[PDB]
């Protein structure tokens, strides 16, 4: 059905299941040669260039959230705060 | 004294529930015409040697004017009790036609013993009018003064269409409670109303929840 950007009503905060499978997910990529986002500091192992991605917000996904019936809110890397 | 000086004290409190019952359900009456107590309760409904005159407890009850504002149509209810130990299906038309004519829409009666299975099948006849059966030992003690059930209330058809478009459910994804359920009678549900459990928690003082009628 979707949802707007506005009236969103999720958590402010990313969640440990979504940047455990974003960093995972962007490892993968990267790993795939796909490009990135962050000068490497000299790093070169991918999960861990997915950690810095992730550190400087530099991630170009997005975790739509499925709501129990059936509609979604989208957040952005960006967006989401980070705590954990 | 013998035992029929406790065949009262019973009969009393069964009187008891019976108001407060129908108070939290919605209608009109005060503390005082309740904690009546025991005393001045004889030299009223008694006749004589200090027998209990139950045809002459019966009466009949309003809503409160706060009960309007969230339930408009909320007809008016009659309650009444017996002197018959056996109630029949005969003295049954006596009741279902008093109501069907006055005109009202909430009917409790009470039976002693029990009633004639032959009578029963003939509170479903006269729609939309509805009628309940209570037996006096189930309204001895009201139900939920017990330490474990908490308070429950009624949802207006308002209220509820409301509960399920902020939490996004349709009807069958609420938790339900039995149209036979103890509490369930004591307010009178109907298959569709819905209620609001609100309990203690070890967790967080109050907690809300819902329990919808099948």
């Amino acid at each position: 059905k979707a949802i707007p950007k506005d009236q969103r009503a999720t958590t402010p905060y990313m969640t440990k299941y979504e940047r455990a499978r974003i960093l995972g997910t962007r490892a993968l990529q990267i790993s795939m040669n796909a490009p990135v986002f962050v000068d490497l500091e000299g790093e070169t192992d991918p999960l861990r260039i997915a950690m810095k991605e992730l550190a400087e917000k530099k991630i170009p996904l997005v975790i739509r959230r499925y709501l129990p019936d059936g509609s979604f809110e989208d957040w952005s890397v960006e967006e989401l705060i980070v705590d954990l | 004294d013998q035992e029929n000086e406790r065949n009262i004290s019973r009969l009393w409190r069964a009187f008891r529930t019976v108001k407060e019952m129908v108070k939290d359900r919605g209608y009109f009456i005060t503390q005082e015409e309740v904690e009546l107590p025991l005393e001045d309760f004889k030299a009223k409904y008694c006749d004589s040697m200090g027998r209990p005159q139950r045809k002459m407890m019966s009466f009949q009850a309003n809503p409160t004017e706060e009960s309007i504002s969230k339930f408009p149509d909320m007809g008016s209810l009659w309650v009444e009790f017996c002197d018959e130990p056996s109630v029949g299906v005969k003295t049954m038309k006596t009741f279902v036609i008093h109501i069907q004519e006055k005109n009202f829409q909430t009917g409790i009666f009470v039976y002693q013993n029990n009633i004639t299975p032959s009578a029963m099948k003939l509170v479903p006849s006269i729609p939309p009018a509805t009628i309940e059966t209570f037996n006096e030992a189930a309204l001895v003690v009201n139900i939920t003064h017990h330490e474990l059930v908490p308070k429950h209330i009624r949802l207006s058809s308002d209220e509820k269409r409301e509960l399920l478009k902020r939490y996004r459910l349709k009807e069958s994804q609420l938790p339900r409670i039995q149209r036979a359920d103890p509490v369930a009678l004591y307010l009178g549900l109907k298959r569709g109303e819905v209620v609001k459990i609100i309990r203690k928690s070890e967790t967080s003082g109050r907690y809300a929840s819902y329990r919808i009628c099948m």
